[PDB]
Formats: C-alpha cells, structure tokens, sequence
C-alpha cells in the first residue's frame, strides 16, 4: 500500500501535455524529407506491406484504410480513406506516390467514389524516388511501425503541394515540376547557384506567372466571335460545381451572359454567349481585364512554407531554394549512411562468395572429401581454417549443382564482380551516388 | 428553375433524343461529364435513398427536392400525360434481323440505333405486309422495344432515362425500384420503351488488349473456360470501372428496357408498396 | 447498342432472390456441422489469418473484427467484436475455440471490455478439434475466403450451446458437456446405442434435471439460520444486475427479505435474511417449492434445434442423438477425403524420398560423378534413369552435408519410415483414424 | 435510495475504512466483485462523460444521474463539510522510514497501511517529540500522507474513493479531471488524504514466473536492460489486465494521493474551465 503526494498540478500537467503529444503525434503540417502528413505516411506504410507479396496488385481503399490502426494511426479509417484518395488520383498530383483504379475524380468533379469500390496501389513514382526506406530513422514510440519519415531523393514536399491547417500554424506550398525540382536538387548537390524551381500544376493547361512574390495562376481563354467566348481554361482551385455556382450563376441570375458548358475529356471548357446589357469596351486590355476580373480566371496564391525538418521541430522556409538546400544537406547524410552499410554487405558477400568458390575448387580438385564422413566431423575439419572461420554454415549449405563446373566458374565470376562492387562502393562520394540516383527518375 | 446538379446535354428540348442518365451519387458522374457525347448524353446524379412513391401523397412529392428535381430537369408535371399519342388506322407487319416485328403507319422504328419514320422507310423499298387492326398482336406490340407508339407531341426535353445503378446491395434494397415506382405516374413511358436500365457489368476480363464483360456471374461461369490468361476485377458499383471502361459502357450502352404488365398494379404494392 | 425487353416482373424477381440471398448468407442459425453462424465463421478465419506467424501471440479485438470484411463478411466490423467477445470469454463457453486475454466478462457481469483492449486468439482447443480445415468445402461465393464451413471432430453447436434467432425460423440449444459429447459421439462411430448427452452449463454449480423433455435448471440453497439462507447457485440466465432488478429488488421493494451480495470468485452467491412480513411454511416440501418459486430458483428451458446441413438447407430434429449420427455421417465422408489425400501424398513423398536416397548411395560409391560436368549435362545424364527423372529439379538442387556418412543413414531411414507410413495409411479405414484423433480431446 | 449498480461493501458506514472504488466501465467492475474484500471495497460502475461541474448550480447537481448517484453511494451532501473536526492543542514530531512526520495528538498515523490513533501510539514506548503549535510546518504536515486530520464524526459511509480509470486517451481527456472537479467541491476530502487514484502499470514484464510493473514508459526504458527476457504488454486501459494482475492492483495497490493546493481555484478554470 504505497501511497503518493502527487498533488493536483501533477495530474493536471499530465491531463494536458498528453493532448498536447496526441495532436503532435498527427498534425496536418507536412514533413520537410519525405513531405508526409503522417496520415499520409500511414497510409503508404499500409499500402507497401500490403504490396510486399505482389507488387502490381491493386488494394481495396477500404483496406488501406483500414489497416493503419494496427500500424499507430489513432483518427480512425476515415482520414486514411480521404488520405488514400488525394493520394492516388493524378488530377490533384503532379508526382502520384499511389497508383489508382477506380473513380478518383477529376478537375471537373473531386469527388472520388466510395472507399469500397475504388482500388489503390504504391506507383511506379514512390519506388523510383523514395529510397533507401530502410535507413529511415526509427519513431521514437515502439508503437508506430512506419519509420520517423520515409527518404526520398527529391523533396517530393514541392511536388504535389501541401496545404494544412494547424492550432497555431498554417502550411501552405504550390506544386513544383519534377523537372524543375531534380534540375535544382543537382545543382545544390554540386553547390550551384540553385535555380528557383518553376511551378508546374498538373493537368493544368493555363498560365503561371510571379508577381511580387504572389504567384498569379492565369487562365486561357478565346473569343470566337464578337459576343461569345470559348473559355478553354480556368485556375486550379475550381472545379465545375462550384465555378458554376460561384461565378456563372450570379451572373446569370444578373442577366450579364447566357453560358454553354462544354467542358469534356479536355478539362475545363465553357461556352459563353454575352447578352446586350453586359458592356464590353472596346479597348482590348481593358476587356481582357474585365473579363479575367468579373469570369474569374485570375487567382492569387502564396506561399507559407513552414515544414518539420529532421529533427522533429517546426521550421518555416522564406524560399523553397532554403528547403532544397536543407534538404540536399539531410540526405546527404543519408546517402553517406548506405555508402558505408553498402560497403559493409559488400565486403561480407565478398568474403561468403570467395568461400564458396574455394570449396568448390578445393572439392573438385583433391582436397576436401566428403565422400563418407559425419557432419560435425566435416565441419570441424573445414573450420579450423581460418578463411573459413563464421561462415561454416552457409559455405557447407551449397547445394549439390555448385561442384559442376559451368557452376563453378559462375560463382568465381560472381565473387569477382562483389570484388568490383565492393571497390566501387570504396571508391565513390556521396556526390557519384546521389549523381546517380537522381537519373532514374521521370 | 436552374438545377446545379444538371449536367445537361445540348440537344435538350430541340425535338431531337437524349438519353438522360439518372447516376447514383456525384462521384460516378465524374466520368459522364469526360464521356458524354455532349448532344444527348444528359446525366443527373442522386445520392441517397428515394422516398417511396407508392401511395405517396402528391403533396410532399413536390417539397421532397430530389424528386421535385427529376421533373424539373426532365420536364414532367404529375398527374398529366407524359405523352400525345398520334390516331391511326393502318398496320404493317416485316421481318428485322430475322424477327417479326409488327409497326404502324404512323409507328417510328430503330434500324442500327437509330429511329426511322414508317413512312420514310416505305420509301426505302423493303417489303411491308398489311394486316387487319383485329389481326394485330397487341402483346407482341407493346413488347416490341424497336417500335415507338405513334408520338405527336412531347412535354419532356428529355427523350429518354436511362438509369445507372450499383450492382451489389447498395443498389438493390435502393434506388433501382424506387425510381420505377416513381416513374410509373406515367405508365405510357414505360410501355412506350422510354424507361431503360444500363446494364452495368458484375465481372470483367482482361486477356490481351481489349477486354470481356459479362453481366452477370452465370455467363462469367459459362465462358470462362474459353478465357486465354483471363483476371479478374469485381464491379461492385460504379465508381469500379475506369474512364475508358465507362466511356464504352455510355457510347454502347445496353439497355434493360423495363415494361409494365397488367399486374403492375400489384408487384409494386408486394415490394416496397 | 442492344435494347432488350427484361419487363417489370423480372425486376421485383432479382430485387427478391439478392435480398433472400442477403440474408441466406446472414442466417443467424448455426451451421451443423462446426456451429458456427456465419458471423463466427468470419471471426475465427480471421483469428486463424493472424495466427500463421506466432501461434501463440494475442491480437487485438478490433484487429481481429477489422478484417472480417475483406474476408467476404458484410454486417460490419461490430458484429465481429461481439462475436469474438462472446467467443473468448470461459463463462459463456464450455468449449471456447478462442483464447483470450483481459475483461471477457464474467458470469455475474456477462458485458466484456472494449474491443480495443482486450485481446483474442484461437485458443488449444480450436487446434485439437478443429481439424481438416484444408479440407472444407470451397464456398460457392468466390468472395468468401472462409470455407463453407469449418471440420470440428465432435458437435461444437452442442459443445458451447446455440440461440439465434431468424425470419419466422428460431434455433435454442442446451450447452451440453465436452465428455458426454465426446462419448456420444463415439458410440456413433461404433454404431452403438447412442446415449443422450448430458446438458451441463459452464461455470454452473447448481442442478440440472430434465423433465417431460424439458430440461429444469435449479440452483442451490442452504438454510444457514432460521431467517437467514445462503444461496449457492442461481439459473444459468440470470446474472447478476438483471437478477436482482428482477427478482430481489422488486420484491425487498414488496418487504419480505433483507439480501446482501455475497458475489465471490466462487461464481454466485446471495445471504439472504428474512423477515416477519414473509411467511415460511413447517413442511420441507412446501418450504422448497416456494422457495424456488418466488425467489427464482428453477426455469424451464425448451431445445428448438434446428441447424443447418451439409446441403446448406434449413433442417430440425427432434433430438440431439439424431443430430450426433447425422453430424458423424457427414464427419466419416471428409474424413475419408483425409484418408485418400493422404494416401496420394504418402506415396509421392515416398517416391521422392527414395530416389533422394538413392542419389546418395550411387554417389558415394562409385556411380554418379557430379565431380566435373555441366549442369545441363548432368541433370540430362541422370534423367534417362526412369527413377530418376521424375523428381530431378528436387533431386540436384539438394545440399551438400547430405553426401555425409549420417545424412546417408538419416535419408535412408526418412524413407523407410515414409514407406511405413504409407502402409498404414493404406491399411487404415474411417473408424480407426476417427477413434485415435477422437482421444486428444481434453 | 437504493441504486441498481452498487456493488457494496459490507462495512459500509459501520465505522470502519472503506476502498468505494470508482471504475469506468461496468465491465471493469467484472473484475471487481469476484476480487473485493466482501468487507470494504464498494464499487459504482460510471461509463461516460461527467459533465463540466464547474459552471452550473448546486441545486441542479441531482438532475444528473450518476453524480447524484455517487453522492448517495458516498453519503455526501453537497454544501456541507464531509467530516467534523475535533479541536486539539498539542503536536508531536517523529521519524518514520527515514522521514520526519509532523503530527497532532488527536491524528491518525498509518503504518503499513494501518491506520493507529496517536494516543495509541505513544502508549507503544516509541520516541516522540514535542513542538509549539506555532512552529509546525503547516505545508509539511498538509502534505504528509501517512496523518489524518483528526476525524472526530462523518455521516459519510465509505471512507475512502479510489478512482480507477484507463491511461490511453480515454483516460487522460476523461473521467478522471471530471470527477476530480467533482470531488472538489469538498476541500477537506484531498487534505484528509481520501480522495485518491489506483495506477494502473502502463508496461508489464513476463520474466519468470512473476511479472514487472511498469507504471511509466520511462521507468520501463530506464530498466529495461535488467530484465531477462522479458515480455512487454502495453496497459491501455482497464480491461487489458486479466484477473490476477488485476487482484494484485487491487489488495496491493499504489495510490495517487491527489492533493489540492491553494492554487486550485485557478487550474480549474484553465483545464475544462
């Protein structure tokens, strides 16, 4: 019967601080290395266990969903689900980290369909740049499976972009070109004057445009004839119901316009007849800046880029140039991890693989009989040499095809290339290694 | 008035045939705005369950929105004829695809997918043979789903409904009776053909290049042995099939054209009455 | 595009036929056969789905009920914890094929804990009756990973007793003990007389006595004083919220008694002191039935078995000694499914293991030189062999301790036991591995 | 009255210590009646939310049903002091397991979880040390553990309430500061040391035949290195102790004392305020 002083502010600190860490632990603000909400990150740890076996095999969303609770997500498998569908479809992404089959939506309707009729999958995309998965750092709480944050080799963060909202911060990033983000990430790898990564919306056909540090997203449009209008594109942010309802309805209610929808597999698309009451000057920038002021196709957006960097800890970047950098910086120190891990496996298979070969050769020859003996006796025999000191039980677990001898001078030629990649791994710099990496991906 | 959720197609109400697709949610209609023909592909999504009809008095059916919204965007009043039938006095009878099909004067028939006046097609000099008005075969007539029934006028913009519907349960104790049992305010829609239902596949194949649909699981079974390397995916509900796979489900559609029988007065009142 | 002509009458048919099947699939009476109803079913192939790594290892509730659904159940995740919650627990089971760890309930409070604390696997008695599950009939509903239905040994539906209730068909069935099932159901096997089993509840220590077909449950009494007695036992329906609201409050409400709660771990328990207002009769006889009469004692119980059939249609039986020689009837049939795969199975092994014998001995001596040669080469040089050619792949990529003196010894004697057991299984009939596999049961 | 989910203890205002244990969950409370001492340890179910305490009258306190039913359990009235304390005008020091304890002459001291008068006490020929009232330390003696402040009579029943609640976060965002505040609105019930709080092990050990109490993470990280293969079981909750480990929490439990200080009247209003 131990009894304890503990006294009220003592429970009452530790009735806080524990929402304190259980918001903490799932906060809408994305990470810097792998750009993860950790919702995100859950549901993508779920998708690839779930693609170990079969690696083109679409899942059920409903299963994605719900097997995170078993991984450490604690808001239930409806954030997954809404998680999985921005994730997967490739009108609200411009590098999809999740293949999808199924409806996702699209820019015209982003609604996807039900979470059990649509199917998901870990695309070509999160393999071709999330490596080295493996050197991940460990979470801090043995509960949660998924790793501290996944390691891609571009700040995938620029990519898709991210927008949230926190109690007491606000992200906010714009989608950046694969094209322009791996040109700026090589340039910082060689320590270049970084190029400011130029902003790509996928499945966007308009125009983008910097102003003041205020990026304005330009649509496009086309006058057929004198009172009516082909709008051939509209910013990112609208989608058919609400531009509709939010821009033409008014304005018809009004009387200005009498609109045609013709918006099909080409995106956005409206057909636009204008009534005598609308007034149209005839200067022609002046109309066009009417018309991209009352229609609606000029947006403004900025950038509040405020990211969790490595070590856990809120950190707001004033340019993404600062984020690449930073980020070149981690992985490098990432990339130096698998360098000396690499050089590691390679010198033990080097060592294994020379084994085999001189068993092989030894037994072929005329030096090891195991022509009638006892299994311990052989292994004793052949392990009080001293090249064959720890690896007793691989070197006798060859299989019987090895003592031919086509077999034979595989595994010589097979030991020889571990010799050349094992000097290769010696030989080369983080710089070579992340050159090379960042080359594959498209 | 204006309804938000009225992807409309160009052809509406311009004495010309629209297929308006009554699509169950807002999220399966996604494909329908990229795969419509842009003329007569209308689409109206409905999420949620319909409120039985039957026996249901006219004047919540108005203040209920969804159902208040079906006859504001295909036209109707309830409680009026849908339609105006035409008189006539003359009856024909030909062969179609090696099938009898009886047709009148004044009759619209459907060669390759599209309706042919009877009179422009007399002028095509293919055999008519004419018989008696007590030698027709009423039943046969009305069963005929390449015959359209002596059209004058119409108050609709919409010619037809097609409806699209889940396959697994999410569809079956829901709206797929319920919307019959609201359209048979009109019953000449259904005996004139206009109701129909998209058959949407339970089963797809995916052997080489292009693809097999079977409908239901009896035929999947019975042809699957003549499947080289086939697999399998589910269509449990719409949101299951991908663009190109519900663009050729829309352009080729295949229809489940429901009829009334004589004892339509009563299966709607042993289900869901 | 085709227009066909389904009319209207085929539509109320196949919204009929989908809903019937809906609920065919969700028949709330169990299957003879394992007693499982389809609910369970789902739990327990979960539980076995989870349980491939660590036998042994306990997985949360909400884990276990979570992935019913991609198993092919439909009612949600809800019905599957309750399932497993009445599954694990002892009180409620006299054969619990799951084993569980925390708040399962009791018999005096029947409400387990949360699903999300409280942990289930399947339990050692699962595995020693449950048996020839790979065997089970293949649903006809490819979406149904469960078999049609499980393989238990003995009854389980009389081992942990039933009650389901379904359109216009109800099931109730006596929870009858282990051993006298097991009996009865070997008589069976043996063609004997098949004794009526006896019906004993779990965690019951009162008496149980069957009257005109109708099983009367009393519980057990003492008189400690005059007005003073100490009930031992109560009927197995009560526990101990509703018995009191329902027979002690109402009437220490009416004034006739003073009870306490004497609730131990020794199961149920009330000390009860009676008042002036009560009236207590000299005759023994009397006493005891009024006794039992008003403070609730007896209840009277009716078996309504009806269960489901191998056929998969709806039968009832008048007696449980029917449902034992149909339940063996139908066991002898898949236990000779055992019989003859494993005969196949004993003779290819046989075969297999011989000619890997084989190897060795030719090799040793002077015959096979695999001493130089290529792999081609030699897996066509010893094809030709007619024994040989069967097995090759297995027989050459085999390892190199088996040319050892004591892997010699120990292939030939693999093969020799093989050989034995290959003759046993051929000279064994239903009756004989149906009486040996019906003695683990403890 | 009587309450339905009273699972009591037989010395129940017999003037005797009684453990009324207060668990969420009338699962828990499984647990409970087949491990109670039958003597003193009562026990209430409560699963829920208690509302906010803190902004609403007295007078309406009884509306909702389970506060009032913990009153009636307890005995408390609300308004009135839960104890009357008897005067006194003498004070004593000694050292107990290498501590000083200040006490008074009409106190109880507890040793080994029995509670033994003062004046008992000095009759057992044990060193004791006579101080001024004026230089007791009056936050010292307010903070020991092992005094009572001189009960003299309480119409309250059940001596002691253990609160016993979940530690995931049903347990932190819970019950436990609701109740807390509840049983605020006595202040000499936390001073008398009565109020108080069963841990629950967070991480239990499976080395040997025994086990390994881990009452937090830190603990379980700062000794993991001399356990020998050891086991880990994460206590989330109530129910996820079995029946042993749950007999052994309760007849040889560790207690949360939860004392109120003079800033009280703020931490209210800032958590759940």
């Amino acid at each position: 019967m131990q009894l304890n002083n503990r006294d009220l502010k003592s429970i009452i600190d530790n009735e806080a601080l524990a929402y304190a860490m259980y918001t903490v632990e799932n906060r809408a603000i994305p990470n810097m290395i792998d750009g993860f909400k950790p919702v995100q990150r859950f549901v993508i740890a779920r998708a690839l266990d779930l693609a170990r076996g079969n690696k083109d095999k679409f899942h059920k969303l409903a299963s994605i969903a719900g097997g995170v609770a078993d991984l450490g997500y604690h808001h239930g498998e409806n954030s997954a689900q809404d998680a999985g569908a921005l994730m997967a479809n490739t009108w609200n992404n411009n590098f999809p980290l999740l293949d999808g089959q199924g409806n996702f939506g699209s820019r015209t309707v982003q609604k996807a369909a039900a979470s059990r009729y649509i199917f998901a999958r870990v695309s070509k995309n999160f393999y071709n740049v999330y490596k080295d998965t493996e050197y991940a750092p460990v979470h801090q709480d043995k509960e949660h499976i998924p790793p501290a944050f996944y390691l891609p080799i571009i700040p995938t963060v620029l990519l898709n972009g991210v927008s949230g909202i926190a109690t007491g911060y606000a992200t906010y990033i714009l989608p950046h070109s694969v094209s322009s983000v791996k040109k700026a990430v090589l340039q910082a790898l060689q320590g270049k004057k970084v190029t400011k990564p130029k902003v790509e919306f996928p499945e966007f056909r308009g125009e983008v445009v910097e102003i003041d540090g205020q990026y304005e997203i330009r649509g496009t449009y086309k006058f057929t004839s004198r009172t009516q209008m082909h709008i051939t594109e509209i910013p990112y942010k609208y989608d058919r119901e609400t531009y509709v309802s939010k821009i033409l309805d008014p304005l018809e209610n009004k009387g200005f316009i009498t609109w045609d929808d013709a918006c099909g597999e080409h995106g956005f698309g409206f057909k636009v007849k204008f009534r005598k009451e609308y007034s149209l000057s005839d200067n022609e920038e002046e109309r066009h800046a009417k018309i991209m002021k009352d229609f609606g196709l000029i947006e403004r957006r900025s950038q509040n880029i405020t990211v969790i960097n490595e070590k856990g800890k809120l950190q707001v970047y004033d340019n993404v140039v600062d984020l690449i950098k930073d980020f070149v910086e981690v992985r490098k120190t990432y990339v130096q991890k698998r360098i000396d891990n690499k050089i590691k496996e390679t010198e033990s298979a080097f060592r294994l693989a020379f084994a085999k070969a001189h068993f092989i050769k030894k037994v072929i020859s005329g030096e090891i009989v195991v022509q009638g003996k006892t299994r311990k006796e052989l292994t004793e025999e052949l392990s009080k040499i001293d090249m064959y000191s720890s690896y007793v039980d691989k070197l006798v677990g060859m299989n019987i095809f090895h003592m031919t001898s086509d077999e034979a001078k595989k595994l010589a030629e097979e030991a020889k290339a571990k010799k050349e990649e094992n000097e290769y791994w010696k030989t080369t710099d983080v710089v070579t290694e992340y050159t090379k990496d960042l080359e594959e991906i498209k | 008035a204006k309804v938000h959720k009225h992807i409309k197609a160009n052809l509406c109400g311009k004495d010309a045939d629209t297929t308006l697709f009554l699509t169950e949610g807002d999220s399966a209609i996604g494909y329908l705005i990229d795969v419509r023909d842009k003329e007569l592909h209308g689409g109206y999504p409905l999420r949620g369950k319909v409120l039985n009809s039957w026996g249901m008095s006219y004047a919540d059916m108005l203040k209920n929105k969804e159902l208040f919204d079906i006859c504001a965007i295909t036209g109707l009043v309830l409680g009026e004829k849908a339609f105006e039938e035409k008189e006539d006095g003359e009856w024909f009878t030909f062969e179609l695809n090696g099938d009898t099909i009886i047709v009148n004067e004044n009759d619209e028939v459907q060669i390759n997918g599209k309706w042919i006046t009877v009179g422009e097609l007399r002028k095509n000099l293919m055999k008519f043979v004419k018989i008696d008005s007590s030698s027709v075969d009423m039943k046969k007539y009305k069963l005929q789903n390449n015959v359209r029934r002596s059209i004058k006028s119409s108050s609709m913009n919409y010619a037809n409904v097609a409806i699209m519907t889940d396959a697994d349960h999410d569809g079956l104790g829901s709206i797929y009776p319920s919307l019959l049992g609201f359209f048979s305010n009109w019953p000449e829609l259904f005996e004139q053909g206009r109701i129909r239902f998209v058959k949407t596949p339970v089963i797809i194949a995916q052997v080489g290049k292009k693809q097999e649909w079977f409908y239901t699981v009896a035929e999947y079974e019975s042809a699957k042995d003549a499947l080289p390397k086939h697999s399998i995916r589910y269509i449990k509900g719409l949101g299951s099939l991908e663009k190109s796979e519900y663009r050729e489900m829309i352009q080729n559609p295949v229809y489940d054209v429901v009829k009334l029988p004589e004892n339509w007065k009563e299966l709607f009142e042993m289900l869901m009455g």
